[PDB]
RNA sequence: AAAUUUCUGCCCUAUCAACUUUCGACGGCUGGGUAUUGGCCAGCCGUGGUGACAACGGGUAAGGGUUAGGGCUCGGAGAAGGAGCCUGAGAAACGGCUACUACAUCCAAGGAAGGGCAGGCGCGCAAAUUACCCAAUCCCGACACGGG
RNA sequence: GUCUAAGUAUAAGCAAUUACAGCGAAACUGCGAAUGGCUCAUUAAAUCAGUUAUCGUUUAUUUGAUAGUACCUUACUAUGGAUAACCGUGGUAAUUCUAGAGCUAAUACAUGCAAAAUCCCGACUUCGGAAGGGAUGUAUUUAUUAGA
C-alpha cells in the first residue's frame, strides 16, 4: 500500500481527482530502514534491473574521515548526537543521512601519533583545534553520517571540525 | 536545523567558492557569485541544470518562500467567433536570492528538474519594469 | 595454515583456562574467513575489550594467531588491499607492548642477533645467513608497517629493530 | 537444547546459538557447499519459522493460549502462529517498524498495534481495519476493556490548552478522540518543534488490571508514576519521585501491590496506600530494564525483571531473594509466559526469537506435552 | 506397526511383520535418529542396536525429524524439505505431517542398525548389497585404489560387462568417462587462453604506442602552425 | 509439583485420573514426571 | 492544519462498533471508590 | 524497451462563484524510501493556490497520422471475494503460495485435492460446418528439425 | 515446451572394433510463459496527440570492443563435497503424497602456493638497447586532490 503516486493528491488548482488507476510497480516504495545500534544486519535486495541494495537495520562500526589531515578510518559508533529532522529519531537512536553522531577516538590518536608522534588528547605542522583536542582528550569525536546507511548498508562520513563543528555544538546546548 | 554548505567543496581545511555558469549567453551575478546565501535551487549556486525550455512573463505573487508565479497570457484562436481570444494561465518557478525581485516585472525563466510538485524551473534575468496590477494586459 | 591454526585452536581451548574463556567465540570469530576485519573490531573498540586482568594469560595466545593471520596468503587480494591493508589495520589497533611480544613472535632467528661489537662491523656474524629473502621481504615489510603505525614509541625495542633492519642491508650491500 | 545454571535450570530450547551470525544466504551457500555434522538429535524446532530474519518487536499469545503472534522487523511483518499446530498461521506484512501491539479478543481476530509512524492499524484475518493516525508520538498502549477504549501516552507536551502532556484515548463503541489525558511530564524549550525536545517530554509506560479494578497508573520520563480513574476521567494520584525513567508498571493478581522500575535499573515493589516502598532492588548495571510482571508458581509468587543487557532474573518477593538468573546472549525486546507454565518467550534483536523453558516453576504447556520428556533426555543426557 | 530395518553397511535392508506392542512398548517417546538397542525385541538380536530414521502412520502421513509432536500435525513445507516435492519452484506447500513421537499409532517404523550383535539375521545382515556406481572424478578413484602420481587411472578404472542383443554376441564393457582427467588437450587450450591474453596485451600496447606518436605528430603541426 | 505428586500416589494412594483432575492435568504428564522421579532416584541409587 | 498534529474529533465508520464493553470486574465498587477517597491524600 | 517531464489542444453548461487548505493546500529547509527528480512520505516553520481571460461543479453523448479522392494505419478495470507474500531484465503476471470468507468434490470417515470460455435451449413448433492444415507470411525456444 | 560438433551419459538402452567415443530414453542445468486472446463499472487535456527534456533514471537480449595487478615470514605443495536420475525396502484410501536404505557427474553450488612478472621513467647511447630509478588491478561507500 505504500508508494510515490500522486494520484491521491490535489492539483494545482486545489482540486482532486479520482483517476483511479491500480498501484503498479514502477511506483514501487519500500518499508524504511531504521538503521540502529547493534551488530551487522544488511540484507540485500534487487531491485530495476534485478539491482542490489543493502538495507542495514543495525550497525555497529563506521568509516569515517579526518580528512583535513588525509585519513579515514573504520572506528565504533557510541549513539547518535542530534538529527536535524526529528527529536524522535534521536530519542531512538538511528543512523540516517547527515547525521551528527560520537565515536571513538583511539585509532585517529593511534594514527596522529604514528605520523606526527605528537600525543594528543592527554612542531607546528601538527596542529588541532582546540575544540577538536577537547574532543580527543574525551576519547569520542563527533563525525556526520554522510552515507546512506538504509540504501549503502554502511556508515560512512566524516568527522566534525571547525565551523560546522562549533555548530552543532551550540545546537546540543541548545 | 542542519548546517547549510557547498557539498562538495572542502572548507575545514589548514593550508573555495563554486558558483557556475548556465551559458546560452546568461552572465552569473554577483550576488550568485560570492553572495553567502546558499542554496541547492539555484543554477549558479545549487547543482541544478538549466535545459529544454525557456521562457519569460510577468510576476503575479512576489510574496512566497522563494517562489513566484508568472501569469501567461495568450490569444487563443477561437474558430467559432474566428476571432483572438486572451486566456491567462499560471506559471511556477524557484526564486534565487541572487536577483532583485520586482512586482509585476518581466522575468526571463529557463527549465531545470522538477524541484517540488510545481517547481520546475528557475530564474536567470529579471527586466525591471513599471508594470501595474492584474488590471493590465499585455502579450507576452 | 588456517586449517593447522583451526585444530590448533581447538587444543588451545582444550586447554581450559579463565583468561581464554570469555573470548572463545572472538577467536573462533577472527579465525572465521568470513569475519575477520569485522571480529577485529568486535575485540578492539567494542563493548567486550580485553580485561587487564587476564590479559597476560590470553596475549600470546591471541598474538601467535594475529601473526599467522597476517601470514595466510589464500584469502588475501591482489595490490596493497591483498594483505598489506590487513597488516596495516593490524598494528594500527595492536598495543605497544602487545607490539614488543608481536616482534618477539615475529623475528625467529634475529630476535637475538648482534651488528655492532666492541669492534666497528661483526663479518663474523655477516658472513652468515639463518633466514631466505621471501622471509627477509616479509619481515622488512612487518617492521616497515611497525615503525609507521608506530611513531615515536618505538625508543623500547630500537636495540633489536636497528639490528634487524640494518643485518638486512648489510647483507643486501653485500650481496649487490 | 541447553541449560545456562546449576541450581535452578533454565532451558532455551530455542534461539540463536550466535551472537554474530553469518548472513543466511552465505550461510546456506556453506550448507549446501560443504561437508558437516551437526547434532541432528538435541537441535531441532519446536514451531516452524520461529524468525524474522532482523529481529523482532513485541509477541502475545491470546487468552485463549492457541495464538503466537510476533510482530518483526525486516520488511516489516508479523507472523501469526497456532500453537496447537506448531506452524505459521499466516505472516501479514505493513509500512514500518511496529512498536508494540494488542489482541482485543480471546483470539487474534482483532489486533491493533501503535505503529512507528504515528498510527494505530487495526488488524482482522481478512485483513487490516483501516489505522489512525494519531497526532503525537507515543510509547505504549492500554485498553480499557470494561468501556472499550484505547489509551497511549505520548511525548512532548500539548500544543494549546495547557502544558502537561497527555494521553490520548479513543473509544471502540464511539469511535472519535474523546479526550486527551493531561499527565504532567515537566518543561520543555519554548523554541522547539511541536513534536516536543529530545532532553525530555516523555510519558512512557501505562498499565491496568482486567479483572480487579484497573486504576489507570501512568509514567512519565521525569520519572513520576500518575492515576487515574475509570468512570472518573481525572487524576487520582501523583506519587513516585525516582531518579530513572519509569519502565516497568505492572499490578499484581491482587490487585494492590504495584512493581514499577527505572531506567537506572531500579525496581521498587509498592503499595498503593503505603508511599514507602515494599521491596526495592537496585541490580545489574545502570542499562535499563525493560520488562517486570509478576509471575506464580502453584505455590508462591515471584517476579520477572528484563533488562536489556541479556538480563532476565526471576526474583522472589515474599523474601526478596533473587530466584535466577539468565544470560540470553543477545539483546531482547519483549518477554512473555505462558499463563499455564513453564516457558518464557522472548523476541530478541537476533534472527531467531528465543525462549525458555523452567521445571521448577511450572510443567510443559498444554500444546508441548512431550518437552517434560525432552527435559528429561537432558537429565539422562547429564 | 511393521518394521523397515536397513542394515546399510551391509547396505541391506528387510521389512518384517512384528506383532506385540508389548515388545515395541520400549520404542515409544523416542525421538528419530535416537539410539534404542533391539535386544529386547527377540532373541536372535541380542547385542543388536538401532537408530530410527522416520516411518508412516496409519493413512500413511511420513514422519518428519525434529518435530515436538505425538500426533498429525499441520505443518508448511519449503523447497529443501525431504517429504514434499515442489510442485513448482519458489514453492511454499502447506501440508500435514505425523510427528517425531513414536505414538501406538503407527503403520511402518523405519530403522537403521548401526551396531550388530552377534547373531546374523538371515536376510538383512548376510547379504551384502554394492554401491551401484563407483567414482568418476580422477583424484576420487585414485584416493579410493590410494593410487600414485603416475599409476594410470586410465587402467585402473573399473569396468562392467554386458551382454547385448544379436544372438548372444560378444560381452560389452563400460567406463564412465573420467571427469577430472587433464588431457593435453585441456593444456592446449590454456595454453590458448594465456595466449590470447598476451597477444591482447602486446596489441594494446602497439596501439598505445603508435597513438602516442601520432599525437605527437599532431601537436607538433598544431604549434607549428601557431 | 513432583511431591505433590510423589505424595498423591506414594502416600495418598489414588489413579490418574482423579490425578488429571485433582492437579488439573490432561493426561501423561504425570507418569513422565515420575519417570524423571524414577530416574532420580537410581541416580542416587548405586 | 497539518497531516495528524490536530485531534480532529471525527466519528470513525467502521472504527464505530468493534467491541462490545466487556466488565470483567472482580469486586463491588465500593471497595474501591473508598479506597481512592482515602489513597495517600487521607 | 521501460520511466517520468515541458508548451498547446477537451464537448456543453453559471438553476454551477467561489473553491482548495477536509490523506498538504502552496512553498522552502532537513531526513526516508525509489533506478532517479519529486510533500512521494517522515520532522521545521513560512503562507497560501485557483477563479468571472472562467476556477470549481454538473452532464456523458469516450479521436490521430498516411492529403486530387476514397482508401490505408494507430488508438481503462478483472481473473470466487478482500488482506499479505514468492520469480524474473521486465508483472504488483492473476502465474503461483498463506490466512479469512463463501461454495463445492471423493472418502473406507481418520483425510484429501478444487474453483475457465465455447456451445445448445431459453413456448411443447424448429432454419449457416461439432471441416483441415501450419503449405505460405509471421512468432518462440540449447535450437537448420520442435512448437504456434 | 525447450538440443546443438561445441554441458553433464555406466539407461544393468541400442549398436560395434579399449578412460570416453555412434545413436541415445531418463535426470540435472540454462531458456521460456511481461504475452495469444477472454469478462465489464469506464475513462471529458488526468490519459491522448503533437512538442521537449532526462546536465534527474533501469535495461536480459544485439553487436562493438573490452581486464599491467607478481611478490608480500606457512617453506611447503590443476581441488571439493553433495545429490538427481539409478538400485532396492515400504506406507496409506489416496492426486505433482511420498518415508527409510545404498549409489554418481557438472558450464549446478564451493573453494583456489621463481626469483621471476608487469608497468611507467630513463643516463648513456653505434637503429645498438639499455645501465638503474620509482611503482604494483576491479566492484561498494565516504573524504581529499587533480581535471591542465
Amino acid at each position: 500500500g505504500i508508494s510515490r503516486d500522486s494520484r491521491h493528491k490535489r492539483s494545482h488548482t486545489g482540486a482532486k481527482r479520482a483517476f483511479y488507476r491500480k498501484k503498479r510497480a514502477f511506483e514501487l516504495g519500500r518499508q524504511p530502514a531504521n538503521t540502529r545500534i547493534g551488530p551487522k544486519r544488511i540484507h540485500i535486495v534487487r531491485t530495476r534491473g534485478g539491482n542490489h541494495k543493502y538495507r542495514a537495520l543495525r550497525l555497529d562500526s563506521g568509516n569515517f574521515a579526518w580528512g583535513s589531515e588525509g585519513c579515514t578510518r573504520k572506528t565504533r559508533i557510541i549513539g547518535v548526537v542530534y538529527h536535524p529532522s526529528n527529536n524522535e529519531l534521536v530519542r531512538t537512536n538511528t543512523l540516517t543521512k547527515s547525521a551528527v553522531v560520537q565515536i571513538d577516538a583511539a585509532p585517529f590518536r593511534q594514527w596522529y601519533e604514528a605520523h606526527y608522534g605528537q600525543p594528543l588528547g592527554r612542531a607546528a605542522h601538527g596542529k588541532v583545534d582546540p575544540a577538536l583536542e577537547k574532543q580527543f582528550e574525551a576519547g569520542r569525536l563527533y563525525a556526520i553520517i554522510s552515507s546512506r546507511p538504509g540504501q549503502s548498508g554502511r556508515a560512512d562520513g566524516y568527522i566534525l571540525e571547525g565551523e560546522e563543528l562549533a555548530f552543532y555544538q551550540r545546537k546540543l546546548h541548545k | 536545523r542542519a548546517f547549510l554548505k557547498q557539498p562538495h567543496i572542502f572548507l575545514n581545511s589548514k593550508v573555495r567558492r563554486w558558483y557556475k555558469d548556465v551559458g546560452l549567453g546568461f552572465k552569473t551575478p554577483k550576488t550568485a557569485i560570492e553572495g553567502h546565501y546558499i542554496d541547492k535551487k539555484c543554477p549558479f549556486t545549487g547543482m541544478v541544470s538549466i535545459r529544454g525550455r525557456i521562457l519569460t512573463g510577468r510576476v503575479v505573487s512576489t510574496k512566497m518562500h522563494r517562489t513566484i508565479i508568472i501569469r501567461r497570457e495568450y490569444l487563443h484562436y477561437i474558430p467559432k467567433y474566428n476571432r483572438y481570444e486572451k486566456r491567462h494561465k499560471n506559471l511556477a518557478a524557484h526564486v534565487s536570492p541572487a536577483f532583485r525581485v520586482e512586482e509585476g516585472d518581466m522575468v526571463v525563466v529557463g527549465q531545470c528538474r522538477p524541484l517540488s510538485k510545481t517547481v520546475r524551473f528557475n530564474v536567470l534575468r529579471v527586466l525591471p519594469r513599471t508594470g501595474k496590477s492584474v488590471k493590465k494586459f499585455q502579450k507576452f | 595454515d588456517i586449517e593447522l591454526q583451526k585444530l590448533a585452536l581447538k587444543a588451545i581451548l582444550t586447554w581450559k583456562s579463565e583468561g581464554i574463556k570469555p573470548y572463545q567465540e572472538h577467536l573462533e570469530y577472527l579465525l572465521d574467513e568470513a569475519r575477520f576485519k569485522n571480529e577485529l573490531t568486535v575485540l578492539f573498540q567494542g563493548d567486550n575489550k580485553i580485561l587487564p586482568e587476564h590479559r597476560s594469560e590470553v596475549i600470546p595466545v591471541l598474538l601467535h594467531l594475529l601473526y599467522g593471520r597476517a601470514i595466510s596468503r589464500k584469502g588475501a587480494a591482489s595490490g596493497r588491499h591483498g594483505l598489506h591493508a590487513t597488516r596495516l589495520a593490524i598494528i594500527r589497533q595492536l598495543d605497544v607492548e602487545d607490539m614488543g611480544s608481536f616482534l618477539d613472535i615475529g623475528l625467529g632467528p634475529l630476535r637475538a642477533i648482534r651488528v655492532v661489537d666492541e669492534q666497528g662491523v661483526r663479518e663474523s656474524v655477516f658472513a652468515h645467513e639463518p633466514l631466505p629473502p621471501r622471509k627477509q621481504v616479509g619481515l622488512l615489510n612487518m617492521l616497515e608497517a611497525v615503525i609507521n603505525e608506530l611513531g615515536t614509541s618505538v625508543e623500547p625495542y630500537m636495540d633489536a629493530l636497528v639490528n634487524s633492519v640494518l643485518y638486512c642491508l648489510v647483507n643486501a650491500c653485500r650481496k649487490l | 537444547k541447553l541449560t545456562n545454571p546449576g541450581p535452578v535450570p533454565v532451558y532455551t530450547v530455542a534461539g540463536p546459538s550466535t551472537a554474530r551470525p553469518l548472513p543466511d544466504w552465505l550461510l546456506r551457500r556453506r550448507k549446501r557447499s560443504a561437508k558437516y555434522d551437526p547434532e541432528n538429535l538435541n537441535n531441532f524446532e519446536l514451531i516452524q519459522e520461529f524468525e524474522f530474519e532482523e529481529a523482532s518487536n513485541c509477541v502475545r499469545v491470546s487468552e485463549d493460549g492457541n495464538w503466537i503472534m510476533s510482530t518483526g522487523t525486516y520488511k516489516p511483518q508479523f507472523h501469526v502462529h497456532n500453537t496447537r499446530e506448531l506452524s505459521l498461521s499466516f505472516s501479514r506484512h505493513t509500512n514500518s517498524e511496529n512498536v508494540t501491539f494488542l489482541l482485543l479478543s480471546q483470539d487474534y481476530s482483532k489486533s491493533v498495534h501503535l505503529q512507528c509512524d504515528r498510527t494505530l492499524e487495526f488488524h482482522t484475518p481478512m485483513g487490516c481495519h483501516y489505522s489512525i493516525r494519531i497526532p503525537r508520538f507515543g510509547r505504549d498502549l492500554a485498553y480499557l476493556r470494561q468501556s472499550c477504549e484505547v489509551l497511549v501516552p505520548a511525548v512532548g507536551l500539548s500544543s494549546d490548552g495547557s502544558g502537561y502532556g497527555e494521553v490520548f484515548r479513543l473509544d471502540l463503541e464511539r469511535g472519535q478522540f474523546l479526550r486527551p489525558w493531561q499527565v504532567d511530564v515537566g518543561e520543555d524549550e519554548p523554541g522547539s518543534g511541536l513534536q516536543g525536545s529530545i532532553h525530555a517530554g516523555a510519558v512512557n509506560v501505562a498499565a491496568v488490571a482486567e479483572n480487579t479494578h484497573g486504576l489507570c497508573a501512568f509514567g512519565t520520563s521525569i520519572g513520576t508514576v500518575e492515576f487515574y480513574d475509570p468512570r472518573s476521567k481525572s487524576r487520582v494520584a501523583v506519587l513516585g519521585n525516582q531518579d530513572g525513567e519509569i519502565t516497568a508498571l505492572d499490578y499484581s493478581r491482587d490487585g494492590l501491590s504495584l512493581a514499577l522500575g527505572t531506567s537506572t535499573g531500579q525496581i521498587r515493589i509498592f503499595d498503593l496506600r503505603n508511599p514507602r516502598p515494599l521491596l526495592k532492588k537496585d541490580q545489574g548495571m545502570g542499562l535499563p530494564i525493560k520488562n517486570l510482571i509478576h509471575l506464580t508458581t502453584p505455590t508462591e509468587e515471584r517476579k520477572l525483571l528484563s533488562a536489556d543487557k541479556r538480563i532476565i532474573k526471576i526474583w522472589d518477593e515474599q523474601s526478596g531473594d533473587l530466584w535466577t538468573s539468565v544470560e540470553p546472549l543477545v539483546d531482547l525486546n519483549f518477554v512473555t509466559h505462558v499463563p499455564d507454565s513453564g516457558m518464557i518467550l522472548t523476541a530478541n534483536e537476533g534472527k531467531q526469537m528465543h525462549c525458555f523453558f523452567i521445571p521448577n516453576l511450572g510443567l510443559a504447556p498444554r500444546w508441548c506435552h512431550f518437552l517434560d520428556n525432552l527435559v528429561h533426555e537432558m537429565e539422562s543426557e547429564k | 506397526m511393521k518394521l523397515n530395518i536397513s542394515h546399510p553397511a551391509n547396505g541391506s535392508q528387510k521389512l518384517i511383520e512384528v506383532e506385540d506392542e508389548r515388545k515395541l512398548r520400549h520404542f515409544y517417546d523416542k525421538r528419530m535418529g535416537a539410539e534404542v538397542a533391539g535386544d529386547p525385541l527377540g532373541p536372535e538380536w541380542k547385542g543388536y542396536i538401532l537408530r530410527i530414521t522416520g516411518g508412516n502412520d496409519k493413512q500413511g502421513f511420513p514422519m518428519k525429524q525434529g518435530v515436538i509432536a505425538p500426533n498429525r500435525v499441520r505443518l508448511l513445507l519449503s523447497e529443501g524439505h525431504s517429504c514434499y516435492r515442489p510442485r513448482r519452484d519458489g514453492e511454499r506447500k502447506r501440508k500435514s505431517v505425523r510427528g517425531c513421537i513414536v505414538g501406538p499409532d503407527l503403520s511402518v517404523l523405519a530403522l537403521s542398525i548401526v551396531k550388530q550383535g552377534e547373531q546374523d539375521i538371515p536376510g538383512l545382515t548376510d547379504v551384502v548389497h554394492p554401491k551401484r556406481l563407483g567414482p568418476k572424478r580422477a583424484t576420487k578413484i585414485r584416493r579410493f585404489f590410494s593410487l600414485s602420481k603416475d599409476d594410470d587411472v586410465r587402467k585402473y578404472v573399473i569396468r562392467r560387462e554386458v551382454q547385448p542383443k544379436g544372438e548372444g554376441k560378444k560381452p560389452y564393457t563400460k567406463a564412465p568417462r573420467i571427469q577430472r582427467l587433464v588431457t593435453p588437450q585441456r593444456l592446449q587450450h590454456k595454453r590458448h587462453r594465456i595466449a590470447l591474453k598476451r597477444r591482447q596485451q602486446e596489441k594494446v600496447k602497439e596501439e598505445a604506442a603508435e597513438y602516442a606518436q601520432i599525437l605527437a605528430k599532431r601537436v607538433a603541426e598544431a604549434k607549428a602552425q601557431k | 509439583l513432583q511431591q505433590a505428586i510423589l505424595l498423591a500416589l506414594g502416600l495418598q494412594r489414588k489413579d490418574i485420573d482423579t490425578l488429571a483432575t485433582e492437579l488439573n492435568l490432561p493426561g501423561s504428564q504425570v507418569l513422565a514426571i515420575f519417570m524423571k522421579i524414577m530416574r532420580k532416584v537410581t541416580q542416587h541409587f548405586g | 492544519a497539518s497531516k495528524g498534529r490536530k485531534l480532529r474529533y471525527t466519528v470513525h465508520e467502521k472504527l464505530q462498533n468493534f467491541m462490545a464493553p466487556e466488565d470483567r470486574r472482580s469486586w463491588e465498587e465500593h471497595a474501591i471508590d473508598r479506597l481512592f477517597g482515602t489513597l495517600f491524600g487521607q
